[PDB]
């Protein structure tokens, strides 16, 4: 496979997943 | 390592009726051979009934004797999965 | 009869020209360099030969269902054409049959692989990879000999146990064939 | 494996030329149309309850008794969009149509597969238009037939020992 | 609070923090162009622009620097073929470093305009509200655009104070950077004539200067201001998104179709130069111009440039890769080491057979050797048992003229058939499948990738134009329609005109 | 201005990403 | 083009007989009545070796690229070399007992099947007797 | 059938987002249509419910509370916002048909997801590794060689009766 | 690296478990 094939997906899962979890903890906390 | 069926094409099998290798359907290109004599041949360049000997001798310049193991095993001398 | 069977995979001193009329063989020891993942399409049956008396009865088989594709799971699956194709075996029959037969390739020359590549039909290239193999590209038909030693119960119809040693599918040269040893029982029904 | 099943099915049963599959495409293209239609006419017709500084989704509170969108404006919109009588100004008659169009569509399409189970294949117009001499004037259904031939001579390349693909 | 997709709408009534968010976008874009060109320098093999040029290495922004005069490196290499050159500051390194230096400077400017949003320049003097004079702003920026359109055309592109641009011969062999004079006649609208590209920017620069002066000193009509909602800046967004997708559609076409702006030594051959056999006709045009001088075939083919025969190879077609076949073209076939030569196919009759070249549609293509009179004389068969036209049967030999194999003839049909499956790709080349693990799976050029991004951006910006034009014309209603919307407002025939309450 | 992201939007937006990456991982590894 | 006497001239026995546009259209229908279940398009479905091509039929023993030879086949069908006799597996007028779709075929109606089999390869081309490769 | 043979457009991920969008739209058409029609309030004394709606009314014609409790226990999740439901009905076929657009723009340049390079590396040196993927690619070679001399007459594809990819007996 | 990435599906089941049983509930309002 591509050796950049998991980094293309880990930074596709986790990069918006970090974004939507950051957004949720800053609106859970109000 | 060469494909033995394709290496069979460049020799006299792939110019005439190789009597050891061609399908029984490849005899239809001439008169008298198919299906009685073609059954008798498939089953040195062939010789039985006397009119059959005259059909064969008129065709003997069209006949080749060169046994290839892929081309004959598994009953491919009679049916090779080659239809219309 | 046939309705109370659908056993079809199972086979059921005796003293001039003689003939073997119905030779069954019901078996797979595979040499490590099993199971039967083929369900019950494994027995040879209805084999007709010519028992030629010489002291030794030469058995030139000719005709019958005398090949069976068998895949055994070692977990590697090992296809073998279990066969007694064109067997010439030899020994008042009481008696072994120390015979040598030829296995062909499992897949014949019309067989196409997943990439279209076969021997008499198909691609001699690897058309998936256009600018790139040759072992899998060129299909190499095997016909290696196998040896079988039948060991003859006796009535006209006799029975016992065979043991054949043949190689596996070599995948038309693409990998190495395992040595399969096929133990099992047999039944031959001799009639002049 | 699904795409294998679709390709082989068209090779053997000509599913595209089967009208029950064509009613099914009419059920899912219409189903996706009338979804995006109904989804956009209700969203077009939402009453202002919120500010532009927060989402319009909070104009709905769950269990409320007022309808969250103006059905008269959406019918006034969509009725002027085509013509007034093409338009479901009845919300119940609207949602029956949203219910029934993909469902009867996919019913017929499942009846496509279930009838091409028993080899009642699609419409076979191979060599239908022929000229005065009798030469076959190929059609678009003859171009499909060559594509259909392409998949069917290649599906299960080793499974067929006989010239006709019966089942 | 705000929805996640509405978080940037805190900058509409904040023009100073709109400038800062813009300065940061422009810092990231200029930062990328520096970062992409420095990464491109770190992977560019420059020692062979004949058989391994920038479009074989997936060099994205190296041809955009190249097409406006940037030609050398501080390392020493020029892309035009020389080594040891001092191109001054404006190398591929110095351009990239200028873009990083710009990006840090636009960063700190964005930091300034974010903190100091509350400047009186944005505040309207008559109502104390942060207001942008978008008509006057437009004419100011249109004046600046035409100043920089004229000066790029009439100083940079003309070469009078500037390098010029990348010019080519039609087959892209001796293409370099030259000053180009403006074409003022009708041949300047030929997109392949670079004199029109210079003369566009001179002429559109003046017209943009003239119009920029117009929109400074002429105010919008009362009915054009209100039709477009010119007080709102969402209308500047919706018409600028409308412009940039038109413009991205144009650069998708002029990359794909080719222009003077998109040459083939920089972005690669177009797919239409393989469709027409546009290099094959030129290759045979040179060969027959020595076949009538008396120069024999081995001579008349050892004079074809290796760069010219490389353009006549299907692994340089941009319609030949795939969406996830990633990386350089050299990740596909490989690095072209040398031309193997022109494979001439002759049967045992000794009559010349011509391979049916593969179209860009096809992943697989059967090898089929027609003659000049069109009838098929040889093929590599699928079913070989009932065959009639195999290479083994018809005695097909292959001879090579020019290239590596100049004067070699292969008659044994396995070696003829291997060269025949490479002759469906055009001219046959010897590839290095060892430098970068080239798996034979064809890749796309920077010409094909740029068209994909900029026609998918332009389509994605079609929706953005629609969405933001919807937001502009319907600004009162994106919280929802009126609760006091009368049933007699959308009822038919209660008003003589749709929308107007005075027509009842 | 604060960003609100309710838990359903964390749940759909994670669903949007994970089934996007379950799709495209076959192509990113290629 | 147009169906015409240049197409409707086919060898009768070394003589050619002319079909009509009624007769060729009748014998397409009598071919689809009793022959084209196996001989659709000029092939043989139950024996894909023996196509109904003119070259195949000219090479049969006796020659069956004639109309007198094809009506002699439909009254006495032989093998391709004429040795073995196949009226018990092939439809004929000697086998009205077992092929009931042959019983109403008269001597002016078999000549149209003999007419259709010979005229049609000139009409289709390689498609008659060519199979699915030539569809 | 062109795009299957030449582009392998089924395998393209942008077409699958379109199939998920269209069939999701047709599902959300059928589900929301039947959910509303089976959570209706009884507003008329007749057994045919369509005459229990005049459009000038401002009542919900169906029980969104029951509809949410139906789908929460049948399927697990339910809409509870009727505005978010109908935006999702706008969203799902429109994002699907927009994703199919991005694939076709790629297929304009023949940027297919034709092949998983890792599998045809596996299948070209192993003649026993068969997946349904390599079976579809064998079908596409069938389409591209059997259809093209007829589909593309300008190319003058004269494909002989022996270059055609054919399995056994067909 | 291949299959254990794909086994993204285990995150989907955890989201399937969380969005069913731990959703912020619909409130009758
Ligand atoms: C008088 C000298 C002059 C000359 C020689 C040119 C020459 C050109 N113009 Mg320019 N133009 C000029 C003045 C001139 N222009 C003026 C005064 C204006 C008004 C500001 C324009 C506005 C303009 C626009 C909007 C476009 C051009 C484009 C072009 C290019 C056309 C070929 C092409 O690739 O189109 C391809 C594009 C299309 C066919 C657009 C339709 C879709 C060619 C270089 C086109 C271009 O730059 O493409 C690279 C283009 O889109 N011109
Ligand atoms: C300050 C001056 C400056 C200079 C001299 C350069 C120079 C360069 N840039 Mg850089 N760049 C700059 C600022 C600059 N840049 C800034 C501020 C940014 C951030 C926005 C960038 C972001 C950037 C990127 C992402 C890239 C470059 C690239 C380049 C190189 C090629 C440019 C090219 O061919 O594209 C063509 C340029 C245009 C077509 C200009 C567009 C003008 C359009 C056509 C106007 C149309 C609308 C108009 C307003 C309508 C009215 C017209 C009116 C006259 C009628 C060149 C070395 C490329 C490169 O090679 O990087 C190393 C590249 O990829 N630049
Ligand atoms: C207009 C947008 C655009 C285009 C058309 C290209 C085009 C290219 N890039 Mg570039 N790149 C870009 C923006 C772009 N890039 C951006 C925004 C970044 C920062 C993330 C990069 C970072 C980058 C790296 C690190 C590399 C490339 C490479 C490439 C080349 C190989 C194609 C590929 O693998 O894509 C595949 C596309 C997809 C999988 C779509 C999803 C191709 C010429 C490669 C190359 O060959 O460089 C020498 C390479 O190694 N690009
Ligand atoms: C220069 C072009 C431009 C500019 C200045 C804007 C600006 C805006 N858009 Mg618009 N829009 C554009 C083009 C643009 N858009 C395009 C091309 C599309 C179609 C895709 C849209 C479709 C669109 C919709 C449907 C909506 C907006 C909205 C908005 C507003 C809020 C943005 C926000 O907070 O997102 C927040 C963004 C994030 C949290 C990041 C996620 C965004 C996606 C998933 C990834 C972004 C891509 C990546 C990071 C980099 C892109 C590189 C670029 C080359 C494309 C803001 C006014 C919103 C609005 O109008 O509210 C009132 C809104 O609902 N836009
Ligand atoms: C079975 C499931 C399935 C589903 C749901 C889809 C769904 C779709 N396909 Mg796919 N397709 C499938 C299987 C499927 N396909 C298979 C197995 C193949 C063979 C590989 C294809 C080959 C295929 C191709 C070649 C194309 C699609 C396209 C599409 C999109 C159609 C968009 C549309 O509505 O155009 C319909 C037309 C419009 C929406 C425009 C309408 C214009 C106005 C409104 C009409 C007014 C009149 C009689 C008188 C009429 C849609 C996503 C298309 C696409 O990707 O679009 C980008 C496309 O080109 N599909
Ligand atoms: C590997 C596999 C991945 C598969 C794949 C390709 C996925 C693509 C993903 C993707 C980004 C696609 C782009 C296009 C797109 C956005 C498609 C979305 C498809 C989609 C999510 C459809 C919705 C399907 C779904 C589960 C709907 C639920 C319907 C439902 C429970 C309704 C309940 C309901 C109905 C009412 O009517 C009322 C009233 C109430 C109350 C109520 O609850
Ligand atoms: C973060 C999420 C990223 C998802 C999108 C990118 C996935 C790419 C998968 C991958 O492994 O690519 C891997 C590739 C790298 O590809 C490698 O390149 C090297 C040369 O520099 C090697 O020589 C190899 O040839 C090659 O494997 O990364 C990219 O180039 C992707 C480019 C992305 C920008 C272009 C998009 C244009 C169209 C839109
Ligand atoms: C670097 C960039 C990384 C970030 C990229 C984008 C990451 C977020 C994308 C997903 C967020 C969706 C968050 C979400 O799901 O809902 C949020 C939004 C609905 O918003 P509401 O009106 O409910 O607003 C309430 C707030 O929670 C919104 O923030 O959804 C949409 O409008 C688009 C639909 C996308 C999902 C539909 C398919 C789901 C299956
Ligand atoms: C045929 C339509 C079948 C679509 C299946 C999905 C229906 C869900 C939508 C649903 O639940 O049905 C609701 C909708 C209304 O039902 P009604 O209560 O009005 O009719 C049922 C009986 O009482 C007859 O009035 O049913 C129909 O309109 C049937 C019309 C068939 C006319 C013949
Ligand atoms: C069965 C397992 C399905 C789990 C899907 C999980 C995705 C979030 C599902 C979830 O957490 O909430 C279920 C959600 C409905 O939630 P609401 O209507 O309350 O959302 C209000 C808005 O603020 C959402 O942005 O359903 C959908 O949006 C579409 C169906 C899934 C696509
Ligand atoms: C299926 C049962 C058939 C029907 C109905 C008809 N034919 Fe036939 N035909 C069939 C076979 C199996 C064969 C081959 C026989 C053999 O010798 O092995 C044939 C052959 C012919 C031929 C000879 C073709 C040749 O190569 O010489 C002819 C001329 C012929 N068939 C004609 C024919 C006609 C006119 C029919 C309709 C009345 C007809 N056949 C019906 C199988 C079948
Ligand atoms: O298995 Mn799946 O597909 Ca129903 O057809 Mn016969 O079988 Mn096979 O060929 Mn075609
Ligand atoms: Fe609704």
């Amino acid at each position: 496979v591509n050796q950049l094939g998991l980094i293309a997906t880990a930074l596709f899962v986790l990069v918006p997943s970090v974004f939507l979890i950051i957004l949720y903890v800053q609106t859970e906390s109000q | 390592l060469v494909n033995v069926v394709d290496e069979k094409l460049g020799t006299a099998y792939g110019e005439k009726i190789d009597l050891n290798n061609t399908n029984i359907a490849a005899f239809i290109q001439y008169r008298g051979l198919y299906p009685t004599l073609a059954k008798l041949i498939v089953k040195s360049v062939v010789l039985l009934t006397e009119r059959q000997k005259q059909i064969l001798r008129e065709n003997l310049e069209h006949f080749t004797v060169t046994v290839e193991t892929a081309l004959v095993e598994g009953g491919d001398r009679y049916n090779n999965g080659l239809y219309k | 009869t046939y309705d109370d069977i659908v056993l079809a995979n199972k086979c059921p001193a005796y003293p001039q020209t003689y003939r073997i009329a119905r030779l069954c063989l019901q078996p797979f020891l595979v040499k490590e360099e099993t199971k039967l993942v083929t369900r019950e399409t494994t027995s040879l049956d209805q084999i007709q030969g010519e028992l030629k008396v010489n002291g030794s009865l030469t058995f030139v088989e000719e005709d019958g269902i005398d090949f069976q594709p068998v895949t055994v799971q070692m977990g590697e699956r090992i296809p073998l054409l279990f066969t007694v194709k064109n067997l010439v075996a030899s020994t008042s029959i009481t008696t072994d049959f120390k015979g040598e037969f030829n296995v062909p390739s499992y897949r014949t020359a019309n067989f196409l692989d997943p990439k279209g590549r076969g021997l008499a039909s198909g691609y001699d290239s690897a058309i998936a990879l256009p600018q790139a193999l040759a072992r899998a590209n060129v299909k190499r038909f095997s016909l290696t000999k196998g040896q079988i030693s039948l060991n003859v119960k006796v009535d006209g119809e006799i029975a016992g146990t065979f043991e054949s040693e043949q190689l596996s599918d070599d995948d038309m040269g693409a990998h190495e064939p395992h040595e399969v040893k096929i133990q099992g029982v047999f039944y031959a029904s001799i009639e002049p | 494996g699904t795409f294998n099943f679709m390709i082989v099915f068209q090779a053997e049963h000509n599913i595209l030329m089967h009208p029950f599959h064509q009613l099914g495409v009419a059920g899912v293209f219409g189903g996706a149309l009338f979804c995006a239609m109904h989804g956009s006419l209700v969203t077009s017709s939402l009453i202002r309850e919120t500010t532009e500084t927060e989402s319009a989704n909070y104009g709905y509170k769950f269990g409320q008794e007022e309808e969250t969108y103006n059905i008269v404006a959406a019918h006034g919109y969509f009725g002027r969009l085509i013509f007034q009588y093409a338009s479901f100004n009845n919300s119940r008659s609207l949602h029956f149509f949203l219910a029934a169009w993909p469902v009867v569509g996919v019913w017929f399409a499942a009846l496509g597969i279930s009838t091409m189970a028993f080899n009642l294949n699609g419409f076979n117009f191979n060599h239908s238009v022929i000229d005065a001499k009798g030469n076959v004037i190929n059609t678009w259904a003859d171009i499909i037939n060559r594509a259909n031939l392409g998949m069917e001579v290649m599906h299960e390349r080793n499974a067929h020992n006989f010239p006709l693909d019966l089942a | 609070g705000l929805p996640w997709y509405r978080v940037h709408t805190v900058l509409i009534n904040d023009p100073g923090r709109l400038i800062a968010a813009h300065l940061m976008h422009t810092a990231l874009v200029a930062g990328w162009a520096g970062s992409m060109a420095l990464y491109e320098l770190a992977t560019f093999d420059p020692s062979d622009p004949v058989l391994n040029p920038m479009w074989r290495q997936g060099m994205f922004v190296l041809p955009f620097m190249a097409r406006l005069g940037v030609t050398g490196s501080w390392s020493g290499w020029s892309i035009t073929g020389e080594t040891g050159i001092d191109p001054g500051f404006w190398s591929f390194e110095g351009v990239a470093l200028a873009h990083i230096v710009l990006s840090g400077l636009l960063f700190l400017a964005a930091c300034w305009h974010w903190v100091y949003w509350d400047l009186e320049l944005f505040r309207d003097p008559r109502t104390g509200e942060p207001a942008l004079d978008l008509p006057k702003m437009f004419g100011i920026h249109l004046f600046l655009a035409g100043l920089l359109c004229f000066g790029f055309g009439a100083f940079h592109l003309t070469g009078l104070f500037g390098p010029g641009m990348w010019v080519s011969d039609p087959y892209g062999l001796t293409g370099s950077v030259q000053p180009v004079a403006p074409e003022w006649g009708p041949d300047g609208f030929n997109p392949y004539n670079p004199g029109g590209v210079v003369a566009h920017h001179i002429a559109a620069g003046i017209v943009g200067i003239i119009a920029g002066l117009f929109h400074i000193l002429v105010r919008p009509p009362q009915r054009l201001y209100k039709a477009l909602r010119m007080g709102n800046i969402e209308t500047v967004l919706s018409s600028s998104i409308a412009a940039v997708f038109f413009a991205a559609f144009v650069v998708a076409g002029t990359m794909w179709y080719g222009s003077a702006t998109t040459p083939i030594e920089l972005f690669g051959p177009t797919r239409y130069q393989w469709d027409s056999s546009y290099f094959q006709q030129e290759i045979n045009r040179r060969v027959q111009a020595s076949l009538a001088s008396g120069a024999t075939l081995e001579e008349a083919w050892s004079a074809i440039p290796e760069k010219l025969a490389f353009y006549d190879y299907i692994g340089n077609n941009p319609a030949k890769g795939g969406l996830f076949r990633t990386g350089p073209m050299n990740k596909g076939d490989g690095i072209a080491q040398a031309w193997k030569g022109h494979a001439v196919f002759r049967n045992k009759e000794g009559e010349e057979l011509f391979v049916r070249r593969m179209p860009a549609f096809f992943e697989s293509f059967p090898v089929i050797l027609t003659d000049k009179n069109g009838v098929v004389k040889a093929d590599i068969p699928f079913r070989r048992a009932e065959s009639k036209y195999s290479f083994e049967q018809q005695g097909v030999t292959v001879s090579f003229y020019g290239g590596e194999l100049n004067g070699q003839t292969f008659t044994d049909p396995p070696t003829v058939k291997s060269y025949a499956r490479k002759a469906i790709f055009g001219e046959i080349f010897e590839f290095d499948t060892e430098t970068l693990n080239s798996d034979g799976i064809f890749r796309t050029s920077p010409r094909g990738w740029f068209t994909f991004a900029h026609a998918v951006f332009a389509l994605l910006f079609f929706f953005g134009h629609i969405w933001h034009g919807a937001r502009t014309l319907f600004r009162d209603v994106f919280s929802g329609i009126d609760p006091e919307l009368s049933p007699e407002q959308v009822e038919w025939g209660f008003y003589q005109k749709v929308g107007d309450v005075t027509t009842r | 201005q604060p960003v609100e992201l309710n838990r359903t939007s964390l749940y759909l937006g994670l669903l949007l990403i994970l089934v996007l990456a379950l799709l495209f991982s076959s192509y990113f590894f290629n | 083009a147009e169906l015409t006497p240049e197409v409707l001239t086919v060898p009768l026995n070394g003589k050619t007989i002319t079909l009509t546009e009624k007769q060729y259209l009748e014998g397409k229908r009598l071919f689809q009545y009793a022959c084209a279940s196996c001989h659709v398009g000029g092939i043989t479905k139950t024996n894909p070796s023996l196509d109904l091509r003119t070259e195949t039929l000219a090479l049969a023993t006796p020659p069956r690229d004639n109309i007198e030879g094809l009506v002699d086949y439909m009254k006495n069908p032989t093998t391709y070399d004429g040795e073995q006799e196949i009226a018990e597996v092939h439809p004929s007028l000697r086998s009205a007992d077992i092929f009931p779709k042959m019983r109403n075929l008269t001597e002016k109606d078999l000549v149209a099947i003999a007419g259709h089999i010979l005229v049609e390869p000139k009409i289709l081309g390689d498609k008659w007797g060519g199979g699915k490769v030539y569809y | 059938l062109f795009f299957q043979g030449f582009h392998n457009w089924t395998l393209n991920p942008f077409h699958m987002m379109g199939v998920a969008g269209v069939l999701g739209g047709a599902l959300l058409c059928a589900i929301h249509g039947a959910t509303v029609e089976n959570t209706l309030f009884q507003d008329g004394e007749g057994a045919s419910t369509f005459r229990a709606f005049n459009p000038t009314q401002a009542e919900e014609t169906y029980s969104m509370v029951t509809a949410n409790r139906f789908w929460s226990q049948i399927f697990g999740i339910a809409f509870s916002n009727k505005r978010w439901l109908h935006f999702f009905m706008l969203f799902v076929p429109v994002t699907g048909l927009w994703m199919s657009a991005i694939g076709v723009v790629g297929l304009a340049l023949n940027l297919r997801s034709y092949d998983f390079i890792s599998q045809e590396i596996r299948a070209a040196e192993d003649p026993e590794f068969e997946t349904f993927y390599t079976k579809n690619l064998l079908l596409n070679e069938g389409i591209r060689a059997w259809m093209a001399p007829q589909d593309q007459p300008h190319e003058n594809f004269v494909f002989p009766e022996e270059v055609l990819p054919r399995g056994n007996a067909l | 690296m291949e299959t254990i990435t794909y086994v993204i599906f285990a995150c989907i089941i955890a989201l399937f478990f969380f969005a069913i049983f731990f959703r912020e509930p619909p409130r009758i309002t």
